[PDB]
């Protein structure tokens, strides 16, 4: 069901993205561990950058598993998810730091938590 | 066992992606840096032209650089990659510069020692030979005010009177694959050429003032030909070697597959054959 | 189809051989840098949605169009947009070129889609 | 006991991706060391001999000093020693520590315990 | 009987540094066909010449089966096979080729077997 026909445009676009900058980052992690990362170019460290941050986002916490590490859990509606992942792809939250995005629900609670963070 | 051969067969194949990584890097390094050499060639040659010329052409004897004098202390400049697997390309000019100085005066005293690189610096260390000057981590891509406070330093050791004689030890980039070691002495200047024109010069300054300037310039710019020609074998010595380390894990990578379906096809049909067996002896 | 199919094939296998060691931006020298803008044109030109059949006719006008280089000024996003205009312009005003390549099989003068071609990239890109 | 699993199983996991590649270590960035020195440290408490079973709260108070670093700066080999030292060291003087998990078996009395062993690593 | 409650602290320690070190080059020989053996660290270059002089000090010639080894055939006691192994895993015959180690029954042996070459 992944086809323009089924899901919206905005949705089949940003799927698409996330795809490519995570497969980029699985391009480069060997270059990063053997060669200093002063090394990689400036578009290639954004790149990094931004895969680092979408690859926790995609975590969440859930109800039944409250009582194991004590997160309250969340539910996030497609349109909160598609406008996440989205806002992290076109570059406009990139000054907040990669632990704000791990366990958080949508993305308005992970630039709440960069302050709770003190950052 | 088929485990065996089959967690080898992963292992061999993230040593490949390891090497063909390192190898297209530093294809691209060795293309700029064979440029980057050739492009200073000019300034290299133009230097070279005005201090011969000016020296040479009745630019007196006398001078400390330029005159003779007996040698006790000499100094020794060695160049080395701040990362390895590039082969032999350290090992070939860490044990030359070993074996010249044990032939004459091995005693650490005699000697000064100074190095490039931290794979030069580590081996003299485990060696117990000490140094006098160090420079690591420089960039793949140096230009000449990263050198510029060894290069300044270096030549100013001997003007100070402190070398009697000062050597260089790197390799030089003959071609694209063979690459060799060599040695060639800084000061004092020995390499003379003949008054056949000269270049137009200031009359109101002594030719010492100006020899203590201009042929420091020309040593300095050399350190930096020899770091340029040092990066061009060392990014051509760590892609060949690579590419030969990719062809190595390459032909590994064939054979264990080969053994990996035999002993799997093997197993297969003896499975087969039970189940004939089997139900046949109902 | 014939006519310009041997092209085709020629430059694909140029493009397909140096694409790998050519994966950096620019460090290959103009004569692989040529190779490799015409296989990535020729690609996009190989791209096509579903259940969207394309007819021998237009596949030959098309196809002749990357071929010949009339492409290799063409930014690569543009390709396929480039492709849909193209084609109803030849349909819309030149219907003579595509009954001639049903009705021959072959092309005799290719001298009148060189001009009506011009005139589209002149016009409108 | 599980607060302190939970930076085992991190530094652990950790090493684990960077062993695959761990083959040259001379290039590797100092960052990436940081990784591979602490994976040595943990892998070697993990070692234990046949019929020495630890009691919890000593398990809990070594593997709390190599997930918080208290480890990281004694020697690879070294390590194996200097676990029976200071576990001698903790039963034999201030007892308190071991007396406390083993009734509330839930920590958070830590500041003492950091303190306690500043004194051992002072000189042993 | 490989317990430490059935044989001696020295020989338990001896024949622990023996099987080490021999998985230990066991699990280079796939780095060393890939790589040349100058880029292997020190550390791995004394292993992998530890461990090919210990795989051969491992041979001995035999009474039974002197048609086949050549040699008059030798019997080695627990004190001098300890005691020899011993003295290869510390190191103090790093400078005997590895060829010295071949068809010797004792470490005493091996000393005067690179005599006999110069």
């Amino acid at each position: 069901i992944m086809d323009p026909r089924i899901v919206s445009e905005e949705h089949y676009e940003v799927a698409r993205r996330v795809r490519e900058i995570l497969q980029r980052y699985k391009d480069l992690q060997d270059i990063i561990a053997i060669l200093g990362m002063e090394e990689l170019s400036e578009e290639d460290k954004l790149i990094v950058q931004r895969a680092r941050k979408i690859q926790r986002f995609l975590s969440q916490p859930f109800h039944v598993a409250e009582h194991f590490t004590g997160r309250p859990g969340k539910y996030v509606p497609i349109e909160d998810t598609i406008r996440g992942f989205k806002e992290i792809l076109d570059g406009k939250l990139d000054d907040v730091p990669e632990q704000a995005f791990y366990m958080v629900g949508t993305i308005e609670e992970a630039v709440e938590k960069a302050k709770k963070m003190k950052k | 066992s088929l485990r065996d051969i089959k967690t080898r067969i992963n292992a061999t194949k993230k040593t490949s992606q390891i090497t063909k990584a390192m190898e297209m890097v530093s294809t691209s390094k060795l293309n700029r840096a064979e440029q980057n050499a050739k492009s200073f060639v000019p300034y290299m040659e133009k230097i070279q032209e005005v201090v011969a010329n000016v020296a040479l052409g009745a630019g007196g004897a006398s001078h400390p650089m330029l005159v003779s004098r007996p040698v006790k202390k000499t100094g020794y400049l060695v160049i080395t990659s701040d990362r390895g697997l590039a082969g032999a390309y350290n090992s070939n000019v860490l044990r030359l510069v070993y074996q010249t100085i044990q032939k004459r005066h091995a005693c650490p005293d005699e000697y000064a020692i100074i190095v490039i690189g931290r794979v030069g610096l580590s081996f003299f260390r485990k060696r117990n030979m000490p140094v006098i000057l160090d420079i690591t981590r420089l960039p793949d891509q140096p230009s000449f005010a990263d050198i510029k406070e060894i290069a300044r330093k270096t030549v100013g050791l001997f003007a100070d009177g402190t070398f009697d004689e000062l050597y260089m030890y790197y390799n030089h980039y003959v071609s694209a694959i063979q690459q060799e070691v060599t040695e060639r002495k800084l000061l004092p200047l020995t390499d003379l050429a003949e008054n056949k024109q000269r270049t137009v010069y200031e009359f109101e300054p002594s030719q010492e003032e100006c020899l203590d300037v201009l042929l420091p310039q020309y040593a300095e710019s050399l350190i930096y030909g020899a770091l340029l020609d040092a990066k061009a074998s060392e990014h051509a010595a760590r892609m060949t070697a690579m590419k030969n380390a990719t062809d190595n894990a390459n032909e590994l990578i064939r054979t264990l597959t080969l053994s990996y379906n035999r002993a799997r096809q093997a197993a297969i049909t003896q499975e087969i054959t039970e189940i004939v067996a089997g139900a046949n002896a109902l | 189809m014939k006519q310009v199919a041997g092209k085709l094939r020629l430059d694909l296998a140029q493009y397909r051989e140096l694409q790998a060691f050519a994966q950096f931006a620019s460090d290959l020298d103009e004569a692989t840098r040529a190779q490799l803008e015409r296989g990535q044109r020729m690609t996009e030109i190989l791209k096509q949605p579903q259940y969207s059949p394309m007819p021998v006719e237009k596949q030959v006008v098309i196809i002749y169009a990357g071929t010949n280089g009339y492409l290799d000024d063409i930014p690569v996003e543009k390709v396929k947009e480039f492709e849909d205009g193209f084609l109803e312009y030849i349909e819309s005003k030149h219907p003579d070129i595509l009954e001639e390549i049903r009705e021959k099989k072959a092309l005799d003068d290719e001298l009148e889609e060189k001009l009506k071609k011009a005139i589209k990239e002149f016009k409108a890109t």
